[PDB]
């Protein structure tokens, strides 16, 4: 219900990924609540994206937080911490990609 | 059985034919 | 009222005294995972239920 | 809480405010036009017999 | 089953009723132009054919019973409606009443005296053109057929409850039309008795609603009120169910307040019988009585307000997908809030004394009943039609039909709130000279709306030709795009063919015998 | 039919359903 | 070997390929040696716009909607003008 028990409970439910649509469904519903996601939740999200053998959902989580990030300042802060996380990940921005 | 259903079908047939014969008298007097 | 056609009233009386109901009245929620590794089991007198 | 709580509070409170100012200028304008025109006409008909 | 012919007769009678709209408003354009018979010869006959044919033949069967006999058993999970013999009875009773009503129009003179035929001298003096007996028999058979379908819907959602649904989390259309038929029971046979009373008075000359013998018309006035007020609640409450489902599935399947919603619908079903009152407030009843009446119409105005605040919370915070039924639901909500506002306006004590039988009440009730009921029936057809009919409905023409209906019906029934307070009389064939303004633009709007009905006919003919690049999936996928299913289940039924996104899983078109296995709720 | 299973029966059916108030009004104006 | 070959590098240009499923089978997993002109391909193929995520109204259609509404309204008002304007009140002077 609060911030921290949310983070703990759905990271525990989130390391039960094992699959494509399972990790994508738990990403959907754990993203669609009434709180911004914790950075630890998105680190487990990128690690589960490495586990489930799929790259474009690791792009999709970033445009999802680009919508939900509610300002530009938290967006640049997430760009910083998620930037050196990308350097240890290998995932591109859409703005770096131009489809 | 149906041996009474046949004349019942007949009297129903005239009972739904003849009011349609009645309605031109209803519109024309 | 026995030996009449369509013995659906048999298994109401039969299932009334022995337990096994007539026309699969019972619900189900086996508190499961919904996962493809162990889905909910499907029993039928058919291949599709 | 968060953004949807801020938006329901700001949204419903500004909806109160906008409906209030629309109907308040409406009632002020037209009801005071009524008090001017009708009370002046009744003043003519009464004070001038 | 019964539903396809049940809808075809509704469309037939609807084009007949819009033709009556066309003729009536084409006469109402300018003073004494199109028709010489500015009297109850042919003109009050036309307005009664219009009103009783369209309310009884269109909104009543399609909104309660068409979606009933096709979509109550399919949403609750039933195989067929619980008495499968008397849906067939009631619906084939109906077009015999269509023949009876057009026979009431056809005969020599025409005793058509409005749809709310008040006795005192609608008696044997009018029965040289004896039409009004045929009109009250057409209303009597439509009365008992809706009664029969009401019993059938009640018993079907009582005994054939599939082992999913308890009585605590029911769907809104199912519980909606259960409340509708449970409300129809308590008001239909009173007016059936009033039909046989006043028919005995005008046939076998006992005359107790007439003048002689001290007969009093106010008993009939109470009676037809006590029927016709819950009649309009029958006219709107399955509409509220349909609007709940479309507001659900085109924005956000978590909707606001289910148990609150069904409590509010039971509150409307409770408080909606005992106020027959405002419709003739004016007649000279007692002051404490009419004040109690005015106080209780405010409390019938409360729970509908609670429901529309709930759907206002629902469309908030959801992924809207502006298809044609979502436009119907949002136009429904905007116009029905204003119609209930004017309901509170008319609902006061000392304002019906200035508003009775004028065009202000006419604009009000056309506003609530036309906008609400016909926008809901629009939403229902353009919503459930590719499921039943199997064909996709050419979304761009549905959009232009919606906009054309919206602007046409708005420019018809907005000028009546100006024409009414100045003191127009109701059912006037020839209005005074100072009222020629707004009736002209009302006539313009009537031609707009009947053009949109003809556009609907071209769309209904375009239901033949299987467009694939026009409309495929309501509630487009969230973040998936490789997985493929119907993307939403807020309860975990997922049994065989029934789920929480209810009855979108049958097939297109559904089979002649579905539901082999009983479904279960989580 | 060979030309009209439902190709013109929709148009013609709705033409009848729109034209029956016209013929009722016609025979009532003729009285 | 093991990387794609610019067979069709503009994936948002066509999904007119018959067997797109071979191109989906073609995909791999070494993670950031993916040759970004066909790392566009996995995002577009898995997340583009056809079937699901197809907009309700196409770009051409919205103008057709407004055009059809205005044309139907004009046909209604013009039909009203050319059906009847005849035989009203006595004269404007009489009103005066
Ligand atoms: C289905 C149609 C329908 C519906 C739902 C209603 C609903 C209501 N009607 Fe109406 N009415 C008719 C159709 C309908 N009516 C017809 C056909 C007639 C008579 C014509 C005749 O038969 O010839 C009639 C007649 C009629 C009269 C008779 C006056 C006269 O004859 O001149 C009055 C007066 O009280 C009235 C009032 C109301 C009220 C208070 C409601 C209420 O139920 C509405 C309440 C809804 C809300 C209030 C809206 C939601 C709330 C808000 C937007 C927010 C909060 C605001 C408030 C609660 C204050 N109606
Ligand atoms: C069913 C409800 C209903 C509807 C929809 C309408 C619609 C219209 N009505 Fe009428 N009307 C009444 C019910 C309705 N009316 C009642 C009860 C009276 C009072 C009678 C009296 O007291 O004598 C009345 C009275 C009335 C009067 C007389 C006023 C009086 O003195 O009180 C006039 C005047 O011209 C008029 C005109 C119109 C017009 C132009 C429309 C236009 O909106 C028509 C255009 C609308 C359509 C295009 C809808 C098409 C619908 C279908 C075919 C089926 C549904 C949906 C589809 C699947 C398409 N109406
Ligand atoms: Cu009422």
């Amino acid at each position: 219900e609060t911030f921290e028990e949310f983070t703990a409970r759905y990271e525990k439910e989130f390391d039960e990924a094992y699959d494509l649509f399972e990790v994508q469904r738990v990403l959907n519903n754990c993203f669609s609540y009434d709180l911004v996601p914790a950075p630890a939740v998105i680190e487990k999200a990128l690690r589960a994206a490495r586990r489930v053998n799929d790259l474009p959902t690791a792009i999709r989580v970033f445009e999802a937080l680009k919508y939900k990030v509610e300002n530009e300042d938290q967006y640049k802060a997430y760009l910083d911490e998620l930037k050196d996380v990308r350097q240890e990940l290998g995932v591109p921005l859409k703005e770096e990609l131009f489809p | 059985s149906a041996l009474y259903l046949y004349p019942f079908y007949a009297i129903f047939a005239v009972a739904v034919v003849t009011p349609l014969l009645y309605i031109p008298n209803a519109i024309r007097g | 009222d026995l030996d009449q056609e369509t013995g659906l009233a048999r298994l109401e009386l039969l299932g009334k005294l022995e337990g096994i109901d007539v026309f699969d009245t019972k619900p189900l929620d086996s508190s499961r995972k919904g996962t493809m590794k162990d889905p909910i089991i499907i029993e039928s007198y058919d291949d599709y239920r | 809480t968060g953004t949807i709580k801020r938006r329901v509070i700001m949204d419903i409170v500004l909806g109160f405010s906008l409906g209030g100012v629309m109907a308040s200028y409406w009632w002020w304008g037209f009801h005071m036009d009524k008090i001017n025109k009708r009370e002046k006409f009744y003043a003519e008909l009464a004070e001038r017999k | 089953d019964i539903a396809v012919l049940y809808f075809m007769l509704a469309i037939f009678s609807g084009m007949a009723g819009t033709a009556m709209s066309l003729i009536i408003r084409l006469e109402l354009a300018a003073p004494g132009s199109q028709y010489l018979h500015g009297n109850s010869q042919l003109f009050n006959v036309l307005v009664v054919g219009h009103a009783v044919l369209m309310i009884f033949f269109l909104v009543m069967p399609a909104l309660i019973g068409g979606f009933g006999n096709y979509l109550l058993p399919l949403m609750i999970g039933a195989t067929d409606t619980a008495f499968p013999r008397i849906n067939n009875i009631a619906f084939w009773v109906l077009p015999m009443g269509l023949v009876c009503l057009v026979t009431s129009t056809l005969v020599e003179s025409g005793a058509g005296t409005g749809w709310t035929v008040y006795p005192p001298l609608s008696s044997i003096q009018a029965h040289s053109g004896p039409s009004v007996d045929l009109a009250i028999f057409a209303l009597h058979l439509t009365s008992i057929s809706s009664l029969l379908g009401a019993i059938n819907f009640i018993v079907t959602t009582l005994n054939m409850r599939t082992n999913g649904m308890t009585m605590h989390k029911l769907p809104l259309f199912v519980w909606s039309i259960f409340i509708t038929a449970f409300l129809l029971l308590l008001s239909l046979p009173v007016l059936s008795a009033g039909i046989t009373m006043l028919l005995l008075d005008r046939n076998f000359n006992t005359s107790f609603f007439e003048v002689s013998g001290g007969g009093d018309p106010i008993l009939y006035e109470h009676l037809f009120w006590f029927f016709g007020h819950p009649e309009v609640y029958i006219l709107i409450i399955p509409g509220f169910g349909i609007i709940s489902h479309v507001v659900s599935t085109y924005s956000k399947k978590p909707v606001f307040g289910e148990i609150s919603m069904v409590y509010a619908m039971a509150s409307i079903g409770l408080l909606g019988f005992l106020v027959w009152s405002h419709h003739m407030y004016i007649v000279g009843l007692d002051a404490d009585t009419r004040a109690y009446f005015t106080s209780a119409t405010m409390i019938i105005a409360i729970p509908t307000g609670i429901k529309i605040f709930s759907w206002l919370a629902t469309i908030h915070g959801g992924s809207i997908r502006l298809a044609t039924p979502m436009l119907y639901a949002i136009a429904f909500l905007f116009l029905f809030t204003m119609g209930g506002l004017t309901g509170v306006a008319l609902a006061n004590a000392s304002l019906d004394v200035a508003f009775h039988d004028t065009y202000y009440v006419v604009g009000h009730f056309h506003y609530v009943l036309s906008m609400g009921a016909i926008f809901s029936l629009f939403a229902g057809y353009y919503y459930w039609s590719p499921q039943i009919l199997g064909l996709n409905y050419n979304e761009k023409l549905a959009q232009i039909q919606f906009w054309l209906i919206f602007i046409g019906a708005n420019v018809i029934f907005f000028p009546m709130h100006f024409l009414g307070i100045n003191g127009m009389p109701r059912r006037i064939p020839d209005y005074p000279d100072a009222f020629a303004g707004w009736n002209y633009v009302a006539s313009i709007g009537s031609f707009i709306a009947t053009l949109s009905l003809f556009l609907f006919i071209y769309i209904l003919y375009d239901q033949l030709v299987n467009g694939l690049n026009n409309k495929v999936n309501n509630k487009s996928v969230i973040y998936n795009k490789a997985p493929d299913f119907v993307e939403s289940n807020t309860i975990f039924n997922l049994n065989t063919v029934k789920s929480s996104s209810i009855e979108f899983l049958l097939t297109s078109p559904p089979a002649v015998h579905s539901f082999n296995t009983p479904a279960v709720q989580s | 039919g060979r030309k009209t299973p439902y190709a013109l029966s929709h148009f013609g059916f709705f033409a009848i359903g729109f034209a029956v108030p016209f013929v009722a009004c016609y025979v009532q104006l003729k009285k | 070997v093991m990387d794609l070959q610019s067979r069709w590098e503009n994936m948002p240009s066509t999904e007119q390929q018959d067997i797109v499923s071979k191109l989906s089978e073609r995909q791999k997993l070494p993670w950031a040696q993916l040759t970004e002109p066909e790392k566009q391909a996995v995002w577009y193929i898995s997340y583009g716009e056809w079937g699901p995520r197809r907009p309700v109204l196409n770009k051409g259609d919205s103008s057709f909607i407004a055009k059809g509404v205005a044309a139907g309204l004009l046909f209604s008002v013009g039909l009203f003008a050319v059906v009847r304007m005849a035989g009203g009140q006595d004269a404007k002077t009489m009103n005066k």
